């Protein structure tokens, strides 16, 4: 069984006591967008899971602790539907699943290598 | 001359561009302009940016 970045994150937020030192605060990029959604889909644990806000910000906590990356940067399209990455060069969307009744939305985690060529954000909306 | 770095800590990279250590890997320093430095593994011989906290300066 693989070594999950969602255990990893949730581990840490519960002891919240590191070893070492919060890295520097470093901005945003697509290169770094994209070259983080490699890493997160390689080591697995983000593709299938299940979409709330209190997950979302306890990897983009777990992402600003390891990396430095200021936690604003993982923001998606307003559903319904597909929620497409507001980031440009952040490769994972947020997919409705058949519920497995409600009624709202169910929501994954998917990775889509498409992403890192179409800003589907921009190439739908506007703003 | 070259300025030598100590990791006081492991990093784990996640990308090429940024180098990952050890704890007690010696680097040397390439640029310096903010707090994530260019620096090269004496080790690996890879480059690429580290956390300038993680690391002490010795010598000289």
């Amino acid at each position: 069984n693989a070594d999950s970045a969602w255990l990893e994150a949730q581990e840490e937020e519960e002891v919240g006591f590191p070893v070492r030192p919060q890295v520097p605060l470093r901005p945003m990029t697509y290169k770094a967008a994209l070259d983080i959604s490699h890493f997160l889909k390689e080591k697995g644990g983000l593709e299938g899971l299940i979409w709330s806000q209190r997950r979302q910000e306890i990897l983009d906590l777990w992402i600003y602790h390891t990396q430095g990356y200021f936690p604003d940067w993982q923001n998606y399209t307003p559903g319904p539907g597909i929620r497409y990455p507001l980031t440009f060069g952040w490769c994972f969307k947020l997919v409705p699943v058949e519920p497995e009744d409600a009624e709202k939305e169910v929501l994954v985690w998917r990775f889509d290598s498409k992403l890192a060529f179409h800003h589907m954000a921009r190439e739908l909306h506007p703003e | 001359e070259d300025i030598i770095v100590v990791a006081l800590y492991d990093y784990v990279s996640w990308s090429p561009d940024d180098l990952s250590f050890q704890k007690g890997d010696q680097m040397v320093v390439l640029e310096e302009s903010g707090e994530w430095w260019k620096a090269r593994s004496l080790a690996t011989r890879k480059e690429g940016y580290i956390p300038s906290n993680y690391v002490a300066r010795v010598d000289s």
